[PDB]
Parts: structure tokens; C-alpha cells; sequence
């Protein structure tokens, strides 16, 4: 008998049509005692509720550590993808066997939060919805001869970091990744 | 128990573990899961939605009342492995709540014996109370299974599994069942 | 026509089980019980014996 | 086009982490946007929560 | 798996009491949603190849 | 194995789950549930003295209920060890001259 009473029993609130008389009050709702004193205003748009906590933090963060005052706020480009573990305008790196891969790619990235910092430290990009892994760090992985050169390093919209490696004896560029036109990273 | 930043600001700060005589001690972010079920677009049935919003609830001082009975219009009533689940106090879950307390508590000896002599009690109640009512009513009236036709049965399962609103069954698999049943019929009564 | 248009061509068969009766005598209409019987048996027999 | 989302497994309901578990490996392998996996009503043994850090691509494991 | 469209087709040789060839006929087969190709299936159970290999009764290693 | 953790699980999902296991996973888990089991016994045995000590005569009505509760945790490891049972044992499984036959009188009933 308990377990026919019990089984499956958290549907119904969501589908009275299939319930007899359509009649909430036969039927199981979860919910908390203490969060259900905040839950007054029924078909509020959930971005309201959330912004609403969001927004009310930061009022509040702004009044006691920033003197109500939003210039005095830290601005960087793009807000994400630090791991919660852890200034030089025209430089030339040199890939050996030993070039441990983390160094290397801190380096190219360099200490300013721009595309170039992304670029090589994005440990994933997106085609359409779908994330495949960085392309950016695959080419750039470093390897015995490959020799980067980096240009404007210290002025992101027309740095140029460029990679040049043995090519029939000699030493070509191989790759340009670059800024075209605002917000596309051509890697030519 | 967080619905405003006005409740969950002292924990980003640090400043909720002051009260106890500890160092201040914050927090790195928060979940909110009962706050959310009324927003707009959850799928929560409107009716269910205005029941959550009676619920008037209590602050977290008082909040264990709801072991003992209907605490903010909440309870907490058993799951079938003795876990506790905080509930809306429903006549449904009230009904549930009053079958932990009489009936699910007895040892395995005293069960079935138990179940014959409230029958016609816990017959009335699943009816009245319950989302799963009990299976063999044909016109209001108390049957047992064995005394259903198996015309009042396939009349029955239609009653409870289709739709007429949306002129649909809930479910493929409700479809299948009544019609293995109806598959049995034929077996039965057919000579041939 | 591959096995779409001759294996959906095949229907689905009941094999009867069995439903033993307990053969109760079939009780005719009163109209037709009547018949049977001469009318003058009405309040006739003492039914007790 | 760069949003993600999570999913809740329930631990103490094996079926759901016979099947779930490795249809995530599976979708985070062809590269859907499932950013984590929250474990709920439970915490796995070391043994098992190791194959869940190493094996399926998630940037991050919620336990409850 | 299903075809839009299936046509088989080509010429119907006989062979001559001289072993000259002669067309004598023509396949025109044409289907719309179809499973198969049933010319070829009869060709290949009632008919045969021109040529027809013959595995060695063990395989010889060369190299 | 997310059978046999310790803490009682629904059987209709333990059910589903250990059909689709190998054999040697199936004998991982009865091991831990069989274990688990000893480690409740073990608990209820030592529940069992402090009763008896304290029964010989507050604080004896929360000796009872918890070996109440070990019982019905206790309750839903020996149906899960019913249910590998069960488990085990499918896999078990998966002259006539009378002219009756032929009239041989008849000239063509011979084989004409
Ligand atoms: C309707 C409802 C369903 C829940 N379902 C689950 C679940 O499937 N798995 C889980 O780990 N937690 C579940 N929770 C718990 C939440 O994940 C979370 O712990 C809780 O809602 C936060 O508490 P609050 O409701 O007091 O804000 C549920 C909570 C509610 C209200």
C-alpha cells in the first residue's frame, strides 16, 4: 500500500488536467518553510526575481565598500574563466623541447584582460552552440623551431602576434593572429 | 530559506557568523529553489502557484515546527525510504502526514491486519483527499476489484488516464495498459 | 517494399482462455414463464411443502 | 550561441546514474553546453567521484 | 535508407550462332519510394558474371 | 557502486539497474550490501546492551528509536540482497488388407 500512496508523486502540480477535479489541493507541492516568507508576487519574469537579488547586492556592496560611487568599480573587458586555484610593446618568443606549455601561453596571452588574453588561455571556444577545444593554443602548443614575434603588445585593437618556423630551410611566417575590424580575431 | 538580497547579504559579507561569537566567514555564491516556483514561466499549475503564495511561512527560529504539524502552511512528511520532504499542507499531503503517523509506522505484522479494519476509512480519505484515488469507485460507491465488471473497470481507466479537455491520454503507456486490458476481454470471452 | 509493406500487412490474434461457468439455470421473463404453466397454479400450491 | 547549463543526477536513484552518467560523457564529447553536473541527494565515494572529475569534460562537480 | 527515386535501365544483348552480340530488348525499370533495386537483385540469383574468382584451397604467403 | 551506499535506496530503480550490470558488479554489490549489513547488526547489537543495562532499572525512549530506524534502513538492504538474488537466478534462464489406404480393387488407385 505505501509505496502505490507514494510512488510518483510530484507530477500532479504541474498537470491538474490530470488530476480528479482539477483540484490542487489533492496534490504534493515542495517547498520551503522559512524561503516561502519571500514568495508573494505569483508570475513575477524570473530575470526580475534573479536581477532583483543581483541588483540589491550591489546597491548595497556599493555603500559600504566604494562610497556609493560606480568610477571607483574595476573595469576589465570580459568578466570569467579564472580556475579559483591561482608590460613589454614588441617582444620574440623561442620554442625549445624543454618550453614548459603554461609559461609559454602566459606569455603570448600577456598580463592585460584582452582578446590576445583570451585567445591563448580560453581553454574552449564555440562553433554555433556546440564548445570545441581552442584551436588558437593547438597551433601556438610550441615545438623545436616555431618562433613567435608580437607587435603593438601594449595597445590591444592593432596588436599582431605573428609565428614563423622552418619552411624548406629558411624561416617563414606560418600564422598572423590578428584584430580586423572590432570584434573578429582573424587568424590568418 | 533566501528569496532578497536583504537575507543573503550577510552571508556574501561574512557577517550572518558575528551573531555566534566567530570571525566574519563569507560566502562565494547562493541557491534559491522554493523562491523560484511562482516566477512567470515555471510550469507549476496557476492554482498550485496561488497556494504556494498563502503559504505565509515562518522565519528559521521556528522552522522545525514543521515535524510536528502545519508550520507556515508547511509540513514535512516522510518519502517511502523515511526521508523527510517539506510539503505544501494540502488535504493531499495532510492525508499523507496522518498515514506516516498510523498505518507506514507499524511493523510488517501489523500492517495488513491494520489496512482491513480503517478500509473503509482509508477508502473516504483516498477519495475525498488524495491525487491517486482509489481505483475500484464506479458512481461514488466503494467497490473492491473483484466486485468491478470488467466494463466498470475499461470505463474506469479512461476516467483517470484520458483527457476530455485536451482529448488525449496523459500518457503512451496509460494508452497501452487499458489497452492490454481490453486485449484480456477478448481472451477471456471469445470461444474461438 | 523491403519489410514495411509486408510486415505491417500482418494482423494480431486473441486465443481464448478459458472462463469455466457455473452453468445457474437461465431465468426466462415472467411473461413467457407463464406460458409454461396453467394459470389456475397462481396461489395453487403451498410453496412451504 | 555560448550559454551553457548543468544537470542534477539524484544519487541514491542508481538507474538515472547508469544511463546519465554516461550520456553526459557522451553529449560533452560531441561538445554540448553542459558547463556541470550537480550530484544531488548524496556524495559519491572517492573512487567514483574521481571517474566523474576525470571522465566526463565539466569545468566544475556540485555536491549537496 | 528509403529511395526518392529508383531506375534501372540499358540493353538486352543475345548471342549469335556467331558470337556476335545483338540488342534485342531494353530495361526500363522506374520506382518512387523503393527499398531496393529488384533488376539487379534477379540478375545477380538467375544470371552470373562474365567472370567468377576461385579461392585456392589454402592461401600461399609470397613475402 | 551506487548500489549499496550505506542509506536506503528505491527498490524499483535498484531493480532496473542491477538487470543491466555484468556479473562480477552484481557480486561487488552484494559484498557492500552484506557488509553494510554486519556494520547495522554490529550498531543493533551495541544498541542492545544499553537498553538491557538501562531497561534493568529519558534518554531510553531515543535508545529505542534508534534501533527503530536501523531496522527500517536494515529493511531495504536485505530487499536489495532479494532482489540480486532474484537477479542471480535470471540469468540462469535467459498389414491393412481392408482397402482403407489405398483400393487396390480399383485399377487406378495402384498408380496409373
Ligand atoms: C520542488 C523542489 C524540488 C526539488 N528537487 C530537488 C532534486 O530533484 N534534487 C535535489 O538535489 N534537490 C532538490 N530540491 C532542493 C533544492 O535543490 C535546494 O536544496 C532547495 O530548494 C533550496 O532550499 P530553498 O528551497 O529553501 O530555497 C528541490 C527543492 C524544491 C522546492
Amino acid at each position: 500500500f505505501e509505496i502505490f500512496f507514494k510512488k510518483d508523486s510530484l507530477w500532479q502540480s504541474e498537470h491538474l488536467e490530470a488530476v480528479v477535479d482539477q483540484d490542487v489541493q489533492r496534490t504534493c507541492i515542495l517547498h520551503g518553510p522559512v524561503a516561502a516568507q519571500f514568495t508573494k508576487v505569483i508570475d513575477e519574469p524570473i530575470k526580475s526575481i534573479m536581477d532583483g537579488i543581483h541588483d540589491g547586492h550591489i546597491k548595497k556592496l556599493l555603500h559600504q565598500y566604494y562610497g556609493d560611487d560606480e568610477s571607483k568599480i574595476p573595469a576589465v573587458e570580459y568578466f570569467g574563466g579564472e580556475s579559483p586555484v591561482d608590460s613589454e610593446d614588441s617582444a620574440v618568443f623561442k620554442a625549445t623541447s624543454s618550453t614548459d606549455e603554461e609559461s609559454w601561453f602566459k606569455a603570448l596571452a600577456g598580463s592585460e584582460i584582452n582578446w590576445r588574453h583570451a585567445s591563448f588561455l580560453c581553454s574552449f571556444i564555440t562553433q554555433d552552440k556546440m564548445f570545441v577545444s581552442n584551436p588558437i593554443r593547438k597551433v601556438f602548443k610550441p615545438s623545436q623551431g616555431m618562433v613567435v614575434e608580437i607587435s603593438n603588445g601594449n595597445t590591444s585593437s592593432k596588436t599582431v602576434v605573428t609565428l614563423s618556423e622552418p619552411v624548406q630551410g629558411e624561416l617563414k611566417p606560418t600564422v598572423i593572429l590578428k584584430l580586423l575590424k572590432e570584434n573578429i580575431i582573424q587568424m590568418e | 530559506g533566501f528569496g532578497s538580497a536583504d537575507d543573503t547579504y550577510p552571508y556574501l559579507t561574512g557577517e550572518w557568523s558575528t551573531k555566534f561569537d566567530y570571525p566574519p566567514m563569507p560566502f562565494d555564491g547562493f541557491l534559491f529553489g522554493s523562491r523560484v516556483m511562482i516566477a512567470k514561466e515555471v510550469k507549476t499549475s496557476p492554482d498550485a502557484k496561488k497556494c504556494i503564495a498563502a503559504c505565509t511561512g515562518v522565519p528559521d527560529d521556528k522552522w522545525e515546527q514543521t515535524y510536528k504539524k502545519p508550520t507556515g502552511g508547511i509540513v514535512t512528511v516522510r518519502s517511502e525510504m523515511g526521508e523527510p520532504i517539506h510539503k505544501i499542507a494540502t488535504r493531499g499531503v495532510m492525508l499523507w502526514k496522518e498515514f506516516d503517523e498510523t498505518i507506514f509506522n507499524l511493523p510488517k505484522n501489523k500492517l495488513v491486519p491494520t489496512l482491513e479494519a480503517k478500509r473503509d476509512y482509508i477508502i473516504s480519505r483516498l477519495n475525498a483527499d488524495f491525487q491517486k484515488p482509489w481505483f475500484a469507485t464506479v458512481n461514488g460507491q466503494a467497490r473492491d476489484l473483484a466486485t468491478m465488471t470488467y466494463e466498470e473497470v475499461a470505463k474506469r481507466l479512461v476516467e483517470l488516464m484520458f483527457i476530455r479537455s485536451t482529448n488525449s491520454w496523459f500518457d503512451v503507456t496509460w494508452r497501452t495498459f487499458t489497452g492490454d486490458f481490453l486485449r484480456r476481454v477478448e481472451e477471456r470471452f471469445t470461444k474461438s | 517494399n523491403g519489410n514495411s509493406a509486408d510486415a505491417a500487412y500482418a494482423q494480431v490474434e486473441i486465443q481464448p482462455r478459458a472462463n469455466i461457468q457455473l452453468d445457474f439455470p437461465e431465468l426466462k421473463p415472467y411473461k413467457q414463464v407463464k406460458q409454461i404453466a396453467p394459470a389456475e397454479l397462481e396461489g395453487l400450491l403451498d410453496l412451504e411443502r | 550561441k555560448g550559454s551553457t547549463f548543468g544537470i542534477n543526477l539524484i544519487y541514491v536513484n542508481p538507474f538515472m546514474l547508469q544511463w546519465g552518467i554516461p550520456l553526459i560523457k557522451e553529449l560533452r564529447s560531441k561538445g554540448y553546453p553542459i558547463q556541470f553536473l550537480t550530484i544531488g541527494a548524496g556524495v559519491p565515494s572517492l573512487e567514483v567521484a574521481s571517474e566523474y572529475i576525470e571522465t566526463l569534460g565539466l569545468k566544475y562537480l556540485g555536491l549537496k | 535508407n528509403i529511395f526518392s527515386s529508383v531506375k534501372c535501365f540499358g540493353p538486352i544483348k543475345v548471342e549469335l550462332p556467331t558470337k556476335e552480340t545483338v540488342e534485342i530488348g531494353i530495361v526500363d525499370y522506374e520506382a518512387g519510394a523503393s527499398h531496393g533495386n529488384p533488376v539487379v537483385d534477379f540478375l545477380k540469383r538467375n544470371g552470373s558474371t562474365l567472370e567468377q574468382k576461385v579461392n585456392l584451397e589454402n592461401p600461399i604467403p609470397i613475402a | 557502486s551506487a548500489g549499496g551506499i550505506r542509506r536506503p535506496i528505491q527498490i524499483e530503480e535498484f531493480k532496473t539497474a542491477i538487470s543491466g550490470m555484468s556479473d562480477m558488479e552484481l557480486a561487488q554489490i552484494k559484498t557492500e550490501i552484506e557488509n553494510s549489513i554486519n556494520h547495522l547488526q554490529r550498531s543493533n547489537a551495541r544498541l542492545g546492551k544499553y537498553i538491557a543495562k538501562l531497561e534493568g532499572a529519558g534518554d531510553l525512549a531515543l535508545y529505542k528509536d534508534s534501533v527503530r530506524e536501523n531496522e527500517i534502513v536494515l529493511n531495504n538492504y536485505n530487499e536489495r540482497v532479494d532482489a540480486l538474488e532474484q537477479e542471480t537466478v535470471y540469468r540462469k534462464t535467459g498389414v491393412d488388407m481392408d482397402n482403407s489406404n489405398v483400393d487396390v480393387v480399383t485399377p487406378n488407385s495402384i498408380f496409373i
